[PDB]
RNA sequence: UGCCGGCAUGAGUAACGAUAAAAGAAGUGAGAAUCUUCUUCGCCGUAAGGACAAGGGUUCCUGGGGAAGGGUCGUCCGCCC
RNA sequence: ACCCUCGUUAAGGAACUUUGCAAUCUCACCCCGUAACUUCGGAAGAAGGGGUCCCCACGCUUCGCGUGGGGCGCAGUGAA
RNA sequence: UGGCACCUCGAUGUCGGCUCGUCGCAUCCUGGGGCUGAAGAAGGUCCCAAGGGUUGGGCUGUUCGCCCAUUAAAGCGGCACGCGAGCUGGGUUCAGAACGUCGUGAGACAGUUCGGUCUCUAUCCGCUACGGGCGCAGGAGAAUUGAGGGGAGUUGCUCCUAGUACGAGAGGACCGGAGUGAACGGACCGCUGGUCUCCCUGCUGUCGUACCAACGGCACAUGCAGGGUAGCUAUGUCCGGAACGGAUAACCGCUGAAAGCAUCUAAGCGGGAAGCCAGCCCCAAGAUGAGUUCUCCCACUGUUCAGGUAAGACUCCCGGAAGACCACCGGGUUAAGAGGCCAGGCGUGCACGCAUAGCAAUGUGUUCAGCGGACUGGUGCUCAUCAGUCGAGGUCUUGACCA
């Protein structure tokens, strides 16, 4: 129920007396800015707001959202959820110790409506002769004339998935001197310079 | 989202070297009569010193370094790019004015053992 | 799919055999006219090579010589091209539009000086 | 790992031509004979069992001719890295004679062996192990 | 070799609601830096030939 | 489920032909990317050379104009005079 | 996306599958070297082994090879 | 396997094989349960619902089938015994020939065998996608809680109270535990590799420089041997189905009625693994069942008629590891966005001049740098003067409410 911040860059890092795997992420602290109550606006809530911009010549409407007891420029927004926490910044180095099983999430990868051969990874169908089919197609996917509405399945081409992947469990590395760093171990989603909401232990006991 | 107008890479290159503390050896010098040796594991400790009798060769790129460019012969070949970045290994050795083949990796040869493959690389055929 | 930049549409042997009878119309002329991409990835060649043109050596006249089959490419790069702008790193000729082909859509600039 | 698979010197029993093809396992180091075990994979590990194809034979001392029997293996050449920012791997390996029940007939291995066969319930592995 | 022929057609009714999901983007946005009025999507005259400074030619 | 004559729609998509590179200065003028005076490139050259055999009969020229054709079109044709 | 076309692989080399058509692999010249069968003229121009570029004491040298000291590259009719 | 011959001969082509497979359960392997002539190990039959899942070789055209080892086990009825708007024909079942008996001969056989073309411009219903818009009533950049549409689950194995309850002897649990694996969701580049069609070295043949160290055009759009970044994906690495509440079936009760005893008396309530509410994500309050917040323009008048004045969307210039277009992003100068130049790796590994041994092929030296397609960057130079489009102030009624 804590931090949230921009992906971008990974690498392999030392562990005990070896090298292992590792992953990395960058961050800052957009700061709350808004804080209401429980009377409309539903449950608890909050709204993240801030990173690295020049919102001046941006527009003259968002600049006013930016108004409470803080300054500087903001880039993105977003929210978190219910819970209790001070009114400071985003960072895994807040009040809750170090060494936590955070659970990141990612968007997508720069693709564009491709085959189910990818949506299924297996495109079986030997066709080393005839080439009417270049193996890329599943085939079959049909029956007789008793009705037929293509079901709602069929992961045919379309638009892939900037959607949330919620990586779950992904251990932390080390916390060093600096204005917050934060790293992990295990791919981590979000294409390169992602963002990631970052979320508390959800695994079901 | 992690791209705006800020250069944060002193973690990727700072915190990166915030843990290092070593001037490796950095000698690609082939065919040495003795060298470094892993601390092993096995029992409780019994930190022995007889991993592999290397010829020393190679470099790499950052925390990875496919060290081994050695293998042997009793077991046909057998390389296993070990991690240059570690604090559990003997602090190397270096010897040999070295007639240097290509340095770094090779992959070729490595089977052309026979005999004349001591510490040279030119040949007439 | 890929990205980054720097690609190739026109032939795959047109990367060391093209401007050598295309952008060669710049030594004695300069009325060069070739694509709204070629030129944009042509800068990494023209204003590019010049550091070994500042004076005059030999090796500084190799693929500076034979790379643009001509004479002015060397008999001018030394004391008339490099020094022509031997005070500003990159950024000189004002390549832009010109008036398109009328039919399809491809402009090709001109390149000049003064 | 893999059906056929061409290798080099085996148990040094006899001949320089061997085989393997079928895989068997149960996660033990020398139990006995039961109904089942495991091996829904597509290869092996290292200090496994693997119903290896006999194919050849040894001179004449305690090993038969056409023979046939659930042979074993030594090392492989697929996956796993030595953790120490490195790896340990061949592109051949050997076999060695190791009883169907799981009683490693280990006469006298010659040539380098493995160090990763010290978590594979080595027992009769690494003893007469030449190079390590 | 012929794959299921035309048979059914699509004259009127349809063939109407097909000039709207494209059409032409409709423009008339800008009208040149200073003099007269051309400009394109960020691009200098041929009139005075300029976005703000020296370029092109009458 | 006829026959011709015309309008059709498949629809503006598939396709411009063996995937055997081309840029440009300049002539012209109605604007010119594929003409023309031309330095650079490359494909064939036991060929996709030139002559004889059959054929088409008007190809070749002094050149000339787009109605139409060369499945873009064009101030090029061996279209048409 | 996919699609015809081309090339390069860790891990096994046909377990793939009706059967290595396809795919793709692969088969220099000189010398020495060479079977069961056989109407001995064959089956093999088989298998296999060394070289063939360069400075040189040197041929029928207006052109080959050759007893030798040696030169470049990981490899030498080396592309086809 | 069929009895019917009802429309299908203006014609719907066996079977099988890969892959897509998604349904049902009677359940093929878990689960909690009835019993077991079951001590344990392990089963023998039955009860309940889907939560999942179910191999590789041999032959065949194979449905089937048995032979080899596995597998927690290898299902049964789906679908014209799934389907060429996939291929395949492979058998055989199109015309050729051969055998077996036969018809007198021409010839006959779901008797046997050898080869033996195979479709076809996808308007579309529909489905996987992205856009043109319309929208619950002033116009807008964006941040949001939600029905719900999908994704959404399988399992052997060490060690431990385990050498115990049980067993007169071999051996070995109801609970869970950290632990090794599979086809199987993604991710990520920085452990492993390829890919690289132009950056280099190596070599034969041809030409252009007269000519040479030295280079280029041709050998798939790199000729041949090798190397290669930014990217991609698997063998690369990590994570994947386990807490727990309502309430099940199999089953176990507290009081035990009516037939004064008892049984889970359906009259009070509990224990019940997997489904179903839920717990991880997309979508999405336009689900017309119109939800909330940060934010911008206006105190005037003329074509039941009526203006001189906009900020947000945008043509866009140079660009994005974003792509057909395009929803998301970076500069338009109050200027560091692609390229050139520059510090540095990068790979061809010691470029060119010159002197020398001297027949000299070549070598040494100055140079582990010369040489370097998109690399952390820097330089605001090659480009950025400017210019345009919704030119506007909350519909009817009644209530909590304002002096």
């Amino acid at each position: 129920m804590k931090g949230i911040l921009g992906t971008k860059i990974g690498m392999t890092q030392i562990w005990k007396n070896d090298r292992a795997i590792p992953v990395t992420v960058v961050l800052a602290g957009p700061c709350p800015i808004v804080q209401r109550k429980t009377a409309q606006t539903d449950g608890y809530e909050a709204v993240q707001i801030g990173y690295a911009p020049k919102a001046e010549r941006k527009v003259n409407k968002p600049m006013q959202g930016h108004f409470a007891k803080a300054g500087v420029a903001p880039t993105r927004i977003l929210r978190e959820f219910r819970g209790f926490a001070p009114d400071g910044d985003s960072v895994n180095v807040d009040i809750f110790a170090e060494g936590e099983k955070i659970d990141a999430t990612g968007t997508s990868k720069g693709k564009g409506t491709q085959g189910v051969m990818k949506r299924w990874n297996f495109a079986g169908g030997p066709a080393s002769h005839g080439s009417k089919k270049w193996h890329r197609r599943p085939g079959s996917i049909g029956q007789r004339k008793t009705p037929g509405r293509v079901y709602k399945g069929k992961r045919m081409a379309g638009h892939m998935g900037m959607e949330r992947v919620t990586v779950q469990n992904l251990e932390v590395v080390e916390i060093r001197a600096g204005e917050n760093l934060i790293l992990v171990k295990g791919a981590i989603p979000g294409a390169n310079g992602g963002l990631v909401v970052l979320r508390s232990a959800a695994k079901a006991s | 989202q992690t791209h705006i107008k800020i250069n944060r890479g002193e973690l990727l290159r700072g915190i990166e070297q915030d843990h290092t503390r070593q001037l490796p050896d950095f000698r690609p010098g082939d065919t040495v009569r003795v060298d470094t040796k892993v601390r092993e594991g096995n029992r409780t400790r019994s930190q022995a010193f007889e991993g592999v009798v290397i010829a020393i060769n190679g470099s790499g790129s950052r925390k990875s370094f496919t060290v081994r460019k050695i293998s042997f012969g009793e077991g046909v070949e057998r390389v296993f790019p070990f991690a240059s970045p570690l604090v559990n290994q003997v602090t190397i050795v270096e010897r040999g004015k070295v007639r240097r083949a290509k340095l770094y990796y090779l992959r070729e040869l490595r089977g052309k053992a026979a005999r004349i493959k001591s510490d040279r690389s030119r040949v007439m055929k | 799919h890929g990205k980054a930049g720097r690609k190739l549409n026109r032939n795959s042997s047109a990367r060391v055999a093209l401007a050598r009878a295309q952008a060669t119309a710049l030594l004695r002329e300069g009325r060069i006219q070739t694509t709204l991409t070629k030129a944009k990835e042509l800068r990494p060649f023209v204003e590019q090579l010049i550091t070994t043109a500042k004076g005059g050596d030999l090796h500084s006249r190799r693929l500076v010589a034979q790379d643009i089959h001509d004479k002015d490419v060397v008999r001018k790069v030394m004391d008339e091209v490099a020094p022509k702008y031997a005070e500003r790193p990159g950024g000189y000729t004002r390549i832009l539009r010109v008036g398109t082909r009328r039919g399809d859509g491809v402009t090709m600039a001109l390149i000049e000086l003064v | 790992i893999m059906p056929q698979s061409r290798l080099d010197v085996a148990d040094n029993s006899g001949a320089r031509e061997i085989m393997c093809i079928r895989v068997l396992n149960s996660g033990i180091g020398g139990k006995g004979l039961t109904t089942g075990g495991g091996g829904n994979k597509r290869y092996a590990h290292v200090g496994d069992i693997i119903v290896a194809s006999v194919k050849d034979a040894a001179p004449r001392g305690a090993v038969k001719a056409g023979d046939v029997v659930k042979a074993v293996v030594v090392r492989t050449s697929h996956a796993i890295k030595r953790a120490d920012g490195s790896t340990i791997r061949f592109d051949r390996n050997a076999a060695v004679i190791i009883n169907n029940q799981g009683e490693p007939r280990g006469t006298r291995v010659f040539g380098p062996v493995a160090r990763e066969l010290r978590d594979r319930r080595f027992m009769k592995i690494v003893s007469l192990a030449p190079e390590v | 070799a012929k794959h299921p022929v035309p048979k059914k057609k699509t004259s009127k009714s349809k063939r109407d609601m097909r000039r709207s999901h494209h059409a032409l983007t409709a423009p008339n946005l800008t009208e040149c830096p200073q003099c007269h009025g051309k400009k394109l999507s960020h691009h200098i005259c041929p009139n005075c030939g300029y976005y703000d400074g020296r370029q092109v030619l009458a």
